[PDB]
């Protein structure tokens, strides 16, 4: 439970844990899909793919190292996992790929083979992963003509028109030192890693800063991807949520826990202490749903996603769900809040403390890049337990009550009513 | 309930139309839109167009009938004046 972070020439962040069996090392840059353009959209995802290319991956496999990368909206990460003893050989492969081979990975035979793979990759996503496809379009319409609208995997049209030069241009503008953080998770000590880093000098493009842009903004709107050939309807609906480092960061996440997630086929899920379940189970309004409180640097999204085969009652699904959310402003109970606290801790714990260091790296990296530090799991619980019904009400009355929404859906959505009908349900009539 | 006869309209979720695929729609909340005042400068010269194509279908039949009406009326006025009492006896019975 130690969050150590020091700065020499580069900012080093680590979180050591005795028993772990393995150690993960990697660099996390403060720029992701939110930094791209509509035309070079997908460059970051492309970088990730060559970094994991058969060539670069085989070089690490001989050495007994495993590679992992993750492209997000606000950040980007390249991670190498190793045994606690080879904590130095991971750094050799890291530097060898970001300075030495930052020209060998970009060969005309490797690039074309990779491009052909991310194309079949992004295509497969759009053709079959409907729930994530819908969630991606939700960001697209909610944050249209703004940084958060760009999809992480990039679009097919911007991808196929991408060249080696675009990779370089992005790398020379974002893979900078002032826009990076070296992260180490597993079991290795902070002093053990910082020494191996401060050993090898050479700045390489120091003092250089990444380009600036315009602030992200939420726009109440919708995108309907109707497709009657699909056997279900997948929808996602949300309001402007909370950005990371917001006073209500936790109040929002708790609010989403109150309604939680559901799976009609799992006996135990049908028994949860969620009032909404009394309404949706009678006629089986859906196969599943899940609420979320997505947070990013400039903004976020609070809402839910759902999947259903009850195509003639989608209006009841949306109506009952929105009536429940109305409650947060006027009648949420003490016990609902308390149930949420307990469940929020359990989920927040299971995330922050998993038996996998690669997840730890992403969580640590993403946090330190935005606030310059990481809030300890024990510190979070103190904030969570401090939330009162009055807090949730004040939050809901500002973020949910009579506020614009963003909608996205695909499949048999003929039954999903017009925007104004959904929007009207964001409140209730009163004397 | 009792069996219902087949019609050409269903209800939400089974309207009776053909299977739709490939069409994507977009919309923006009326709340986020420019309050009603922009229906000018951009929406004024464009208007009045949906009557420039139609006025002939209305005007010509109208003209034909107004003329026919005016003519018969003026003729009746003549017939019942002094000058036309001669013609009146002729065309009357
Ligand atoms: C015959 C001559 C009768 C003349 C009388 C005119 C009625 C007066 C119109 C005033 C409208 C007052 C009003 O605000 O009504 C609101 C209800 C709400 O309808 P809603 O669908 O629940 O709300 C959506 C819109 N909100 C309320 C969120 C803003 O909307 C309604 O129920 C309005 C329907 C009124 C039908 C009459």
């Amino acid at each position: 439970a130690e969050v150590t972070q020091l700065s020499n020439g580069i900012v080093v962040a680590t979180e050591h844990n005795p028993s772990a069996h393995t150690a993960s090392v990697g660099v996390v840059f403060g720029s992701g899909a939110a930094n791209e353009n509509p035309y070079n959209n997908g460059v970051s995802n492309l970088w990730k793919n060559i970094f994991l290319s058969k060539e670069n991956s085989a070089v690490a496999a001989k050495e007994g190292l495993a590679l992992s990368s993750n492209i997000s909206r606000d950040f980007q990460s390249y991670i190498v996992s190793s045994l606690p003893g080879s904590t130095d050989k991971s750094l050799d492969f890291l530097n060898q790929s970001f300075i030495q081979q930052k020209a060998n990975l970009l060969s005309s035979s490797n690039f074309e083979a990779t491009k052909k793979s991310v194309l079949k990759q992004v295509q497969d996503f759009e053709d079959n992963d409907h729930p994530n496809r819908v969630l991606e379009h939700l960001h697209s319409t909610a944050f249209q003509n703004t940084p958060l609208s760009l999809p992480t995997r990039g679009t097919l049209e911007s991808l196929e028109n991408l060249v080696v030069a675009d990779l370089e241009s992005f790398a020379n503008n974002h893979f900078l030192n002032s826009n990076a953080v070296v992260v180490g998770t597993g079991n290795i000590k902070h002093e053990d890693l910082v020494n191996s880093i401060e050993s090898k000098n050479l700045s390489l493009q120091t003092g250089t800063k990444p380009v600036l842009k315009k602030k992200a903004a939420f726009l109440g709107s919708e995108v309907r991807l109707r497709d009657d050939t699909l056997p279900k309807a997948w929808i996602s609906l949300a309001v402007e949520g909370e950005p990371v480092n917001s006073p209500n960061y936790f109040v929002a996440k708790l609010a989403a826990q109150i309604f939680g997630s559901y799976n009609a086929f799992e006996p135990a899920s049908r028994l949860q202490g969620i009032k909404l379940l009394d309404n949706i189970q009678e006629y089986q309004l859906c196969d599943n749903f899940n609420h979320f409180s997505l947070s990013y640097k400039d903004s976020g999204l609070w809402g839910f996603s759902t999947a259903t085969r009850n195509v003639t009652m989608i209006d009841d699904l949306i109506h009952f769900t929105l009536k429940q959310w109305n409650r947060l402003t006027i009648s949420v109970t003490d016990t609902e809040v308390e149930r949420a606290k307990s469940l929020l801790k359990l989920q927040l714990g299971q995330l922050y403390e998993s038996g996998n260091p690669v997840n730890d790296a992403n969580l640590l990296g993403a946090e330190v890049l935005i606030k310059g530090s990481k809030l300890s799991l024990g510190e979070a619980f103190k904030k969570i337990d401090a939330i009162t019904v009055k807090d949730v009400k004040a939050w809901a009355g500002k973020r949910l009550w009579d506020q614009d929404i963003a909608i996205a859906g695909t499949g048999q959505i003929e039954g999903l009513l017009d925007y104004m009908r959904i929007r009207s349900d964001m409140s209730m009539m009163r004397w | 309930g009792p069996p219902s006869g087949k019609t050409y309209m269903g209800w939400w979720g089974h309207m009776g139309g053909p299977k739709q695929k490939g069409i994507t729609s977009y919309a923006v909340s009326p709340y986020a839109q420019k309050p009603l005042q922009g229906i000018f400068h951009n929406a004024v010269f464009n208007s009045f167009r949906r009557f420039k194509s139609q006025f002939l279908y209305v005007l010509i039949p109208a003209g034909i009938y107004w003329y026919w009406w005016k003519n018969g009326n003026e003729y009746n006025e003549f017939l019942y004046s002094k000058a036309g009492r001669e013609e009146l006896e002729r065309v009357n019975v």
